[PDB]
């Protein structure tokens, strides 16, 4: 069983947040499941929003905090279900999760046993801005004991999030992708660094793959030791 | 049904036991079938919660047996019999006894390990960025413990303020360390007015503050 959510991005205030969760390995009409949305925010923590489920017809139940603003609709043809939240305000910004509640016969409730990956929806009137990606080149100042640190600086984007991978996902050990910082301009920046053997910088290639889904921006940057043209006197 | 948890957090050494408490404001033991409608989840940063325990005491398939749950219909515990590095996370309990289903506020679990000094690195701005008119200098503190650290920027030995931002990682799931990135940002004009760019790092693992520096336009 896998639950795959639609991507992150901006919703303008007073408009309708709209997400989808695509199910594989199970049917959205399953007699023994209910299909839920959960939101996770700063201080409200994890909060159940609603669910739909098929017993002999479709039923939906919704949290009182979103009464009259929410719909969760099944799509039997694409084996999906939706979340729509009406008239969103900036305070609706949150990570949203779809999840399966597993039930059986003579049990009318169960835990959330499978979860989507989460979608950060940001409510704001600002426009998206894609990042600039700059190399953090390995140098004498980023080495230590057989090890070299290198990275990418992902600067001036909006909204969160950006995805950073290295070598298309083949490089994961020793990677630190830092939490973004909020710049005074309201834009975000982060860095992603990796520690590699200094012995093999000549034979290995290190490419940071940056994906800012809210703006449909993908950047690949090759990061290499920088050639020297200065100190002009020796 | 308000769910509360205790403690709010904990940090203990590898191989120690940890118990996390959870309470529901009314009973979630169902008289009809004598089941407790109580689940526990593990959540790591960037990931969805992951079901550990349900029916208060049944371990979910694929969950290590060092996780167990027990409870009384209103008071519940999650126990990790022997804490492992990959257990750093937030642990939530949740009742599914009555709508609306409600979650506890979470208990954050961190590993207490031995002191480890940061490896300090510095990166001048890229030529590509400098063409854009801006210079970002990055100071990197790699794989240190404990999380407390102080970075100071000095430009030609003058202490900086108001032009840097930093952030720290979550705790590493393998070596239980933290890493920190600090970025000094100047205009290209301002950057090119000075020579020595340095970050100075104080940490419990360092007998005296470590300074990492470069000379602009020198190599």
């Amino acid at each position: 069983v896998q639950l795959q959510q639609s991507g992150p991005g901006l919703v303008k205030p007073s408009q309708t947040l709209s997400l989808t969760c695509a199910i594989s390995g199970d049917s959205v009409s399953s007699n023994s499941a209910a299909w839920n949305w959960i939101r996770q925010s700063p201080s409200r923590g994890l909060e159940w929003l609603g669910k739909t489920y098929y017993r002999f017809k479709w039923y939906s139940d919704y949290a009182v905090s979103v009464k009259g603003r929410i719909t969760i609709n099944p799509d039997t043809s694409k084996n999906q279900f939706s979340l729509q939240l009406n008239s969103v305000t900036p305070e609706d910004t949150a990570v949203f999760y779809c999840t399966r509640e597993s039930t059986t016969y003579d049990l009318l409730a169960g835990p959330f046993d499978y979860w989507g990956q989460g979608t950060l929806v940001t409510v704001s009137s600002a426009s998206t801005k894609g990042p600039s990606v700059f190399p953090l080149a390995p140098s004498s100042k980023s080495t230590s004991g057989g090890t070299a640190a290198l990275g990418c600086l992902v600067k001036d984007y909006f909204p969160e999030p950006v995805t950073v991978s290295w070598n298309s996902g083949a490089l994961t050990s020793g990677v630190h992708t830092f939490p973004a910082v909020l710049q005074s301009s309201g834009l975000y920046s982060l860095s992603s660094v990796v520690t590699v053997p200094s012995s093999s910088l000549g034979t290995q290639t290190y490419i940071c793959n940056v994906n800012h889904k809210p703006s449909n921006t993908k950047v690949d940057k090759k990061v290499e030791p920088k050639s020297c043209h200065h100190h002009h006197h020796h | 049904i308000v769910m509360t948890q205790s403690p709010d957090s904990l940090a203990v050494s590898l191989g120690e036991r940890a118990t996390i408490n959870c309470k529901s404001s009314q009973t979630v033991l169902y008289s009809s079938n004598n089941k407790k409608y109580l689940a526990w989840y593990q959540q790591k940063p960037g990931q969805p919660p992951n079901l550990l325990i349900y029916w208060a005491s049944t371990r979910e398939s694929g969950v290590p047996d060092r996780f167990s749950g027990s409870g009384s219909g209103t008071d519940f515990t999650l126990t990790i019999s022997s804490l492992q590095a990959e257990d750093v996370a937030v642990y939530y309990c949740q009742q599914y006894y009555s709508t609306p289903f409600t979650f506890g506020p979470g208990t954050k679990v961190e590993i207490k390990r031995t002191v480890a000094a940061p490896s300090v690195f510095i990166f001048p701005p890229s030529d590509e960025q400098l063409k854009s008119g801006t210079a970002s200098v990055v100071c990197l503190l790699n794989n240190f413990y404990p999380r407390e650290a102080k970075v100071q920027w000095k430009v030609d030995n003058a202490l900086q303020s108001g032009n840097s931002q930093e952030s720290v990682t979550e705790q590493d799931s393998k070596d239980s360390t933290y890493s920190l990135s600090s970025t000094l940002t100047l205009s290209k004009a301002d950057y090119e007015k000075h020579k020595v760019y340095a970050c100075e790092v104080t940490h419990q693992g360092l007998s005296s503050p470590v300074t990492k520096s470069f000379n602009r336009g020198e190599c």
